[PDB]
DNA sequence: AATCCCCTTGGCGGTTAAAACGCGG
């Protein structure tokens, strides 16, 4: 399988307590951060609180989109979280301000449930009847059409309104086409040809189907997860119409449009109602903006009134800057490039640089991960080169020196492969230096 | 796919042997020996499939290989594997955002084979029997070089066969499960063997291609047309997610590619936080940036950087770096040239072309060669000599001479005040 | 031209042919787009 | 009679066999060097070998540059496509400048096809719907009658082109349009007054097959692939209405167009005639149009650009820091070849101003001109071309055909020059 | 459909049969070297020989460089396009500079195509049109009369068509284009016989016509060469003429359509007239702007270029240096430079008597003198705008004539810059500065 | 070794002599 670059990383690796083991779930350390994103997690679960944030201030390699996407894991993939970056914002087809509404709905997960009966197997008869007087309806006077469908268990002969009938018609159904009536909506679908006349001509166009198993009449109750930015761009960009406008239309470039509050509105009546049912659930999911700081002054001052709002994921924020002007400012120095009004709404929680035992374990855990297998040498000199430049630069010095080593005929990394490959890779210090 | 002569053509290949130690001069590539063997590391990381999201730098001085290096590492990966070059000045659009076009990118590299198997019929027809009611009664025979039957028709291959309206005697292609006819000339060609035949097509897609068809009704016309848009980024997950579902099924394989940007120092900050981001989930190519001024001003900042690049990504990314040729490597380059230009250079003339090349630049020399064949062509004579060349070097000037005429007479040029004397008198 | 130097009287009817109109050799084109066999 | 402009006495290079330059010929006087520079380049050009090249006109102004650049369009010929263009013409609002740059080369890349041509024309002497269904017409001619089938699109176009019995109509079979010529001459004398405008009723038979040769560019084969052009139809009217500005042409529609010109080539139904970019006032570029310029330039199908500017150490525009010898970055430069163009003397400026007056129709008497020379070399020598038509038609109001001194005198005190103009506002 | 304008008191340069400037005629004064120059631009227009010259109007604000253009624009006269735009129209959004450059250049070349028609005039006698009801079949014949000639004309379905629509009745004298097949109602002969409805609607009698009933005549279609750019764009571009949105007209068209034409003109099919195009204000175009009209002034279908400016030296828009005349010298190589001076008191005096004229204001003598001692210390247009309110004041008086007074109290209520100056500098307190701050409070 | 009958060819216009032919029975 392919390695990523947080592959590894497979939770937050805390106790029941709430404790974070020393080395567990794919980290190394961070102990304070992993307990601060645990209880985030729980109040994630709580599902209580709208527009709460917090924002991970640390260095470069320090595990900012580490400890979010611990986050993301230990939600689960039945949470809604949406990653971002501070310049994904910047649209050329709709503000950004609605480019962010529209993320922030796309973090709010409702899970709506509906029952629906459907009718299919092969048709076996179609015998359309008439009224029994001609004076009892106009022009064709069509009444009833009576439909036999085969099934594994058995046959049914049903009693189908004409409006069905013209559906029939209009998909081009005969006797041994197998067919799928959903009777929520009185939609007629041709899967296709029974394999049972796959043998009546030698060569036909036809997409031979087998017998639908089960019984012909088939109750099934069918959940899907959707966010609420689903509603809202189905309800603004609809797909019904068959009109020469509708297609033409459907054939258009779906541009982003600012969708207003008043559509909003609606779609939270209708799934507060459903809600209220019992017929949906809500899941609060988490947004996360990494590189915060590309963003603008404008875009910070709505996200305080965002957060404000009755309907607000948990916003995660990440940002390896401080004490540096805020973009579309001038004068406004800022602690973390983050304007002060929004820190006042935040919890920053503070990730520390690691020290060399770590990063030792770090590269060990990268390594296994990956595949390979290095020598105790020469894994001390990765960590002796990580801690002189960069945790990064050795994660991805393993690589190449993985391949020189099977240029060798070598299973193992040795110390000479990391030399090799120190010599053929250089780093940023050592081009700027060669370059000067 | 017939094209003119550019400036890459020679590079073939990366030219490694079997331990990836490049050979002095084997596949166009000439000298580069740690650039190649590095570019020889990346090929095999690209290959294997299994390494995701790595940025690879190629920095160095101009004219030194970074664009022939990018050339023979794309020719050696070969095709059937994803390789995108753009430009870092094709990335501002007015109807894509900057990050949605590196997203595009991103996804234009990563290639997904499909395979579908097919039963189709290929003989060459002899006869076809079609009457009215009595739906429709048909019936078509297929000669092949072995076998010659008759084929019971049904209402839609008639349907079919009357708006194709084959004739007798050519070559037809029948699909039985898609039914469309593909017509071929008369029986060079004849058919080969058994009526129907069970061939699988494998079709190769990007995950772009499949989220544009995705995107609209009809959308893959925009691979063409370029009107994508933004695309949704649930349609995008949908993608990824279908991809990992196939490849778990084994319906599909996933062949990971190279993205290479040629001029990174144009892209603004904006796109190298993108970039940051984008190269650590999963489905990210390898990315080859190229960049040669030592330390500028990152576009969208006003602070210098150790290559035009902000410390974050230069931190993600391993750099390989191209150093200056010397006398007999620029000798040799020539010879190269010249010899896909189908030029025959003299002794001497070779050798004043390398001086030329040494003094002033390898692409002045390259470019004078075939100035010099035309020259030579106008006095009817078939090698190019050294007078050829040294013709060619009064007629054309290179960037020092003409600086120095430009000095010498900037009175008379346009200067950056707006200032010049027409007048040649006074 | 061509005559100055093949037959003689074919040229004078040919002639006799440009002095009546142009038309009775070529007449001028009825310009269309060109038709691209099958599209990308 | 005939119009002149800056550059009509500019007939060609005036270069003869073996290369060398006249003095004085196809209106060129001095610049010799730059003419056999401009000659060999022609040479290259008609080689069709290379690709990409470029070449620098560097020279101050009023020197000669785009004269140079129109003598070679001219000595080329107009079978190949030499493209104009400005520095300030690629910065469009539909699409981005990159893709004006790509859409300009390949415009300046020519292809030359043979067609036939299938065409129907008589009277109509039945029209049966086969019942959007076919209809099934009658055309009849003086040598021969005919029965056809016409697809529903050709019978949207006859109906809407309110085709009856007796009408005369054109069918091109290949692209399917339908024109209504008029009337039969045998209903000429139905009725006293109409309308209608009758034409006799065509020879021939009603089939025809005509063999023409067409020459397109790789540019019409990409917009035709792209977007729908033409029709009578209303689907057509709809697609094209529909999607109307610019788009962003992807890189996929060039490859596979150039894969079917290279089909086509292959066939020798088509041949390749590489031409010529010419871009004027290359300074006026920002640094992302020279940028792309130079990924541009090593594309294997490229034309032979041609740039011309008349700046000195100018600083790039885009960039804050950067000199340049002529506005255009270092990277670009490498790639280019440049011709010096150089000033003109007294002598030859007196020429010039003769030649000019030559050309307009005018009558310069040798004193006057004289005059007019020594202005022009105490301002400028556009100043002093300018001057002439006043002169003449200050000559025509006093019923003088040759022009005098006076004439040139009040000339003079009429119209001013910058420098004088300048000096009053001091 | 206008109104009195500013310059709408001149009719033409005034210039005699060897350009000599008249001392006052056609309503300009004085500027004889400018008018002068103006009327050599004006031959060299009418000339149609000279291609792609570019002449430039120089001199300190109300020297009467826009009065100039107008003058050379009313010699014109109609059939010779003069496309009169400002910098300030070039900067759109739909299309680019150097796009919209371009069609304010082919705006001003005109391409005539002449056609001969054949039209049938006369006073209806008798019209019969017979159809069956329920049936496509239509049979109709018309009697049409001449004084000199009557006849019988057995009609096709689309001319019985056409007569139904437009409601063709016996006392009608009407004309019928055989070519484009339109009827136009010219007007009765008499009246329609006392019916109820339209009793006496019908009163204007026309004569009947006179000579040949089927007679030959010419017409002509003007239309410049950007129409012929925007029609031939695309299949929707004829509706652009109107709606604008044009797009960026593909080069291929613009040769195209150049080649074709000049197919035309050496056929003798249609005539070219080029024309004048005017740029008021052209310090407000980009460099990009200038280069591209320093190239496109080469091309040989292009028109003459005058521009005006007043600001001397002065930063070209796009760069960072100045300039003699707010352009690039390369465009002022290749441009003919027209200068303009200051007024004199009796070239003022006879303006504002000019504009009096043309304004139907009619002013006493000693008024006249303090309207050209205002006009000389503080400007022309003031006094020329003081004219209109010195007569509205005087109409409020009840009387015919401005006088001295009167012309005190338009003074008096309307000022000028320098004193609205003056007033701002003494009570600086109560405007808002460029700082932002101003005192609203009077205590 | 210098001169007559036919050649030598496009587009014309007559003008009989088979080709191919519904139909009558
Ligand atoms: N050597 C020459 N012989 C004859 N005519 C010339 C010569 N050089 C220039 N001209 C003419 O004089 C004018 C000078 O214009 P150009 O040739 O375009 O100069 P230029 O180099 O283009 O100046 P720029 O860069 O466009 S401002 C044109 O009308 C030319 O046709
Ligand atoms: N606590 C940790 N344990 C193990 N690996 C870590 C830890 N923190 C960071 N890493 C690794 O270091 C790399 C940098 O992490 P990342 O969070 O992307 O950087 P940043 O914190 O600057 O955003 C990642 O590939 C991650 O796998
Ligand atoms: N190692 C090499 N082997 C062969 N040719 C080379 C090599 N390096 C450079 N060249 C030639 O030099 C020319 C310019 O190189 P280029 O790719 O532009 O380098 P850069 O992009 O660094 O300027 C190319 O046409 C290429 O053919
Ligand atoms: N020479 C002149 N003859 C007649 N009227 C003039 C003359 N010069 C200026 N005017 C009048 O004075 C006013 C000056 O306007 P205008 O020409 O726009 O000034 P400018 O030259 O600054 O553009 C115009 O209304 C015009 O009618
Ligand atoms: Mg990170
Ligand atoms: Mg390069
Ligand atoms: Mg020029
Ligand atoms: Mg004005």
């Amino acid at each position: 399988t392919r390695t990523a670059a947080h592959t590894h990383i497979k939770g937050l690796g805390l106790d029941e307590s709430g404790v974070a083991k020393r080395v567990e779930g794919g980290f190394v350390g961070q102990i304070e951060a992993r307990e601060a994103c645990g209880v985030i997690v729980d109040l994630i679960k709580a599902k209580k609180m709208s527009g709460r944030a917090i924002l991970l201030a640390g260095g470069p390699s320090t595990g900012k989109t580490a400890l979010a996407l611990a986050i993301s894991q230990e939600l689960g993939p039945k949470v809604p979280f949406c990653p971002l970056v501070g310049s994904e914002l910047y649209s050329v087809e709709v503000k950004k301000t609605e480019t962010l509404m529209e993320n922030f709905r796309r973090a709010i997960g409702l899970r709506i449930k509906e029952t629906k009966e459907v009718y299919e197997g092969e048709v076996t008869e179609l015998t359309p009847e008439d009224a029994e007087n001609p004076l009892g309806g106009y022009g064709k006077t069509i009444s009833h059409v009576i439909v036999g469908l085969k099934s594994a268990k058995g046959t049914k002969t049903l009693r189908l309104d004409p409006t069905i009938y013209e559906s029939i018609q209009r998909e081009k159904v005969s006797i041994g086409d197998v067919i799928y009536i959903e009777a929520n909506t009185g939609a007629v679908k041709r899967v296709g040809r029974s394999d049972a006349y796959a043998t009546e001509f030698d060569l036909e166009t036809e997409e031979y189907v087998p017998l639908p198993k089960g019984e012909v009449h088939k109750k099934k109750e069918i959940v899907q997860d959707v966010t609420l930015h689903d509603l809202d761009v189905a309800n603004a960009r609809p797909q019904g119409g068959q009109d020469v406008i509708s297609m033409m239309g459907q054939l258009l470039k779906p541009k982003k449009t600012e969708i207003t509050e008043k559509l909003r509105q609606e779609v939270n009546k209708v799934v507060a109602k459903y809600i209220d049912q019992g017929v949906a659930e809500l899941i609060p999911g988490v947004l996360f903006i990494d590189e915060v700081n590309m963003l603008d002054i404008e875009i910070f001052t709505y996200l305080n009134k965002a957060l404000e709002s009755n309907i607000a994921p948990v916003v995660v924020l990440a940002s390896n800057r401080g004490m540096t002007t805020v973009r579309g400012t001038e004068d406004v120095i800022s602690p973390h490039g983050v304007p002060p009004d929004l820190i006042d709404r935040l919890l920053i929680v503070r990730t520390l640089p690691y020290d060399k035992d770590e990063i030792r374990t770090i590269i060990e855990r990268r390594a296994t991960v990956e595949r390979l297998q290095v020598e105790s040498s020469a894994l001390d000199l990765l960590a002796t080169m990580g801690t002189e430049t960069s945790l990064r630069y050795a994660l991805q010095l393993l690589a190449p020196c993985g391949i020189l080593a099977q240029t060798s005929n070598r299973k193992e990394i040795v110390v000479n492969d990391v030399n090799e490959a120190k010599l053929l890779f250089l780093d940023a210090k050592r081009s700027t230096k060669i370059l000067e | 796919s017939l094209s003119l002569i550019a400036a890459h053509s020679h590079i073939t290949g990366l030219g490694l042997d079997e331990n990836l130690q490049p050979r002095p001069t084997s596949e166009g590539m000439v000298g580069q020996l740690q650039a190649r063997r590095a570019a020889g590391v990346i090929l095999k990381m690209v290959q294997n499939g299994t390494i995701a999201g790595r940025a690879v730098l190629v920095a160095g001085p101009p004219s030194t290989g970074k664009t022939a290096l990018a050339m023979g590492v794309s020719q050696s990966l070969g095709k059937d594997v994803p390789f995108t070059a753009i430009a870092g000045s094709e990335i501002f659009s007015l109807e894509l955002s900057k990050t949605e076009a590196l997203t595009q990118a991103f996804r234009k590299s990563i290639g997904i084979k499909i395979k579908e198997e097919t039963e189709l019929i290929e003989g060459e027809v002899v006869e076809i029997q079609i009457d009215r009611s009595i739906h429709k009664q048909g019936k078509l025979t297929i000669k092949t070089t072995d076998m010659e039957t008759i084929y019971e028709l049904g209402n839609k291959m008639i349907d079919g066969l009357t708006k194709e309206k084959v004739l007798a005697g050519d070559v037809i292609s029948i699909d039985k499960a898609s039914g469309k006819i593909t017509k071929l000339g008369r029986s060079v060609q004849c058919p080969e063997g058994e009526l129907q035949k069970r061939k699988t097509v494998v079709h190769t897609v990007s995950l772009h291609e499949i989220d544009v068809i995705n995107s609209r009704t009809q959308g893959f016309l925009a691979l063409f047309t370029g009107d994508t848009g933004e695309i949704r980024s649930e349609v995008r997950d949908q993608i990824n997610t279908k991809v990992a579902e196939w490849k778990e099924e084994g319906k599909a394989e996933i062949v990971p590619g190279v993205l290479f940007i040629d001029e990174v120092h144009m892209l603004d900050i904006e796109c190298f936080s993108f970039i940051n981001r984008a190269l650590e989930d999963e489905f990210a190519p390898i990315v080859m940036m190229a960049t040669n001024r030592g330390v500028s001003k990152t576009r969208g900042t006003n602070y210098k950087s150790p290559h035009g690049l902000p410390l974050d990504l230069l931190d993600r990314s391993i750099i390989i770096t191209t150093k200056s040729y010397n006398e007999q490597e620029i000798k040799t380059i020539l010879s190269i040239r010249a010899q896909e230009e189908e030029v025959e250079l003299s002794s001497d003339a070779l050798d004043l072309l390398t001086k030329t090349g040494v003094e002033t630049s390898l692409r002045y020399s390259s470019n004078l060669i075939s100035v010099a064949q035309q020259i030579a062509m106008k006095r009817k004579n078939n090698t190019v000599e050294v007078e050829d060349v040294k013709r060619a070097y009064l007629l054309f000037l290179d960037s020092a001479r003409s600086v120095k005429y430009v000095q010498e007479n900037e009175s008379q040029y346009i200067d950056d005040q707006g200032n010049v004397q027409i007048s040649i008198a006074k | 031209s061509r005559a100055q130097t093949m037959s003689i009287v074919n040229c004078l009817m040919q002639l006799r042919k440009v002095c009546n109109h142009p038309n009775l050799f070529e007449v001028r084109p009825i310009l269309t787009s060109f038709v691209l066999e099958h599209c990308v």
